[PDB]
């Protein structure tokens, strides 16, 4: 199948920037390449299509260009209404294949998350089930490291955690990480431990609760 | 002009099929190829197939050709893809897409999973929430299928600090969301909150307060 390498798959940028994604095919493809936007809300929209062409529908701001395997889609100046998923899609071979994709999102200043720990419930506990909740709030970037802490031992793989899109004021993410034990388990352990890491943290926060006690 | 209509969503157990309708107008259905695609939560686009309407002629990508037909129906301008022996795999969204307009897309669920209601766990603020004068506070929502459930604080009276979290899905083929909020310390003990839980899908409507525990 013909490959599609699209770079980067992830881009951070201020409102006013410039920014181009490419795709690099594994063969020619004779400028059969479209740039396809998808909007947070799901949908599509083709930006570009013959590598260099803008699609009636799409702004000016962006334009698209090839260097030899290499095709480009460029964003003049960035708006709000860019920041998105973009995917390149090559029609000259069997099958059609895309890109990885580009995810675009704001750009701002670090900020190290808040983050709050919560015991389970009395009431979930009843159930014979016990989930711990760690809670990261409003932080930038995205990444964020989070690992559980029973007694000091690192869990793994009993972990879940959930990430909400990128705030629409303040441009931050929140974080929630859930720990799931057997009510068994919960009851034979007395340190609940959240330990976080993130570029806005010169060390590592960790929260924790004793079950043994509040 | 050219419009792409596909249906909302679709719940299918494992091993069973599913039958994808993408229904076209503003241009001559015959025309034009259709094109399927396939997009996992989260993940890239990925190419089925195509259909040629004009004579059925389709052409497949060696991952579905075994296990999907793309028909159509020129009379109601329709393409349908079946996928069949669905497994968790092919939970997705899958959207029918021509020269240059992709349809809304459709999200199929494959899950052996059954309907229920969410049991809705208070995320107390006990002393390890309080961050000076900022104390976390929600509401667990666990153990619902299918997605999704609505969460409010406060009848919709509490908008600010609210991040209510996408939905994961458990190994037990259950989902679990929280709601969490961030409102001052010094507020709980002369405001009340409670999350306004409630899962359409099975029709369990759920308010708990969410009180602050400090033994």
């Amino acid at each position: 199948e013909i490959q599609l390498t699209q770079s980067p798959s992830s881009l951070s940028a201020s409102l006013g920037e410039r920014v181009s994604l490419t795709c690099r095919t594994s063969q020619e493809i004779s400028g059969y390449l479209s740039w396809l936007q998808q909007k947070p809300d799901g949908t599509i929209k083709r930006l570009i299509y013959d590598a260099t062409k803008l699609d009636s529908g799409a702004p000016k701001r962006f334009s698209g260009s090839r260097s030899g395997s290499d095709y480009s889609l460029t964003i003049s100046s960035l708006e709000s209404e860019d920041f998105a998923d973009y995917y390149c899609l090559q029609y000259a071979s069997f099958p059609r294949t895309f890109g990885g994709g580009t995810k675009l999102e704001i750009k701002r200043t670090v900020a190290a998350p808040s983050v709050f720990i919560f015991p389970p419930s009395d009431e979930q506990l009843k159930s014979g089930t016990a989930s711990v909740v760690c809670l990261l709030n409003n932080f930038y970037p995205r990444e964020a490291k989070v690992q559980w802490k029973v007694d000091n031992a690192l869990q793994s793989g009993n972990s879940q955690e959930s990430v909400t899109e990128q705030d629409s004021k303040d441009s931050t993410y929140s974080l929630s990480s859930t720990l799931t034990l057997s009510k068994a388990d919960y009851e034979k352990h007395k340190v609940y431990a959240c330990e976080v890491t993130h570029q806005g943290l010169s060390s590592p926060v960790t929260k924790s609760f004793n079950r043994g006690e509040c | 002009q050219v419009q792409l209509l596909e249906p909302g969503t679709e719940l299918v157990k494992p091993g069973a099929s599913v039958k994808l309708s993408c229904r076209a107008s503003g241009y001559s259905f015959t025309s034009y190829w259709m094109h399927w695609v396939k997009q996992r939560p989260g993940q890239g686009l990925e190419w089925i197939g195509l259909i040629d309407p004009s004579n059925g002629r389709t052409n497949f990508n060696d991952k579905f050709k075994s296990r999907a037909t793309l028909t159509v129906d020129t009379s109601s301008s329709t393409a349908y893809m079946q996928l069949s022996s669905l497994t968790s795999e092919d939970s997705a969204v899958y959207y029918c897409v021509r020269i240059a307009y992709w349809g809304q897309g459709t999200l199929v669920t494959v899950s052996s999973a059954s309907t229920k209601g969410p049991s809705v766990f208070p995320l107390a603020p006990s002393s390890k929430s309080t961050s000076g004068g900022t104390a976390a506070l929600g509401c667990l929502v666990k153990d619902y299928f299918p997605e999704p459930v609505t969460v409010s604080w406060n009848s919709g009276a509490l908008t600010s600090g609210v991040h209510t979290f996408p939905a994961v899905l458990q190994s037990s083929g259950l989902y679990s969301l929280s709601s969490v909020v961030t409102v001052p310390s010094s507020s709980l003990g002369t405001q009340t909150y409670i999350c306004n839980v409630n899962h359409k899908p099975s029709n369990t409507k759920v308010d708990k307060k969410v009180e602050p525990k400090s033994c």
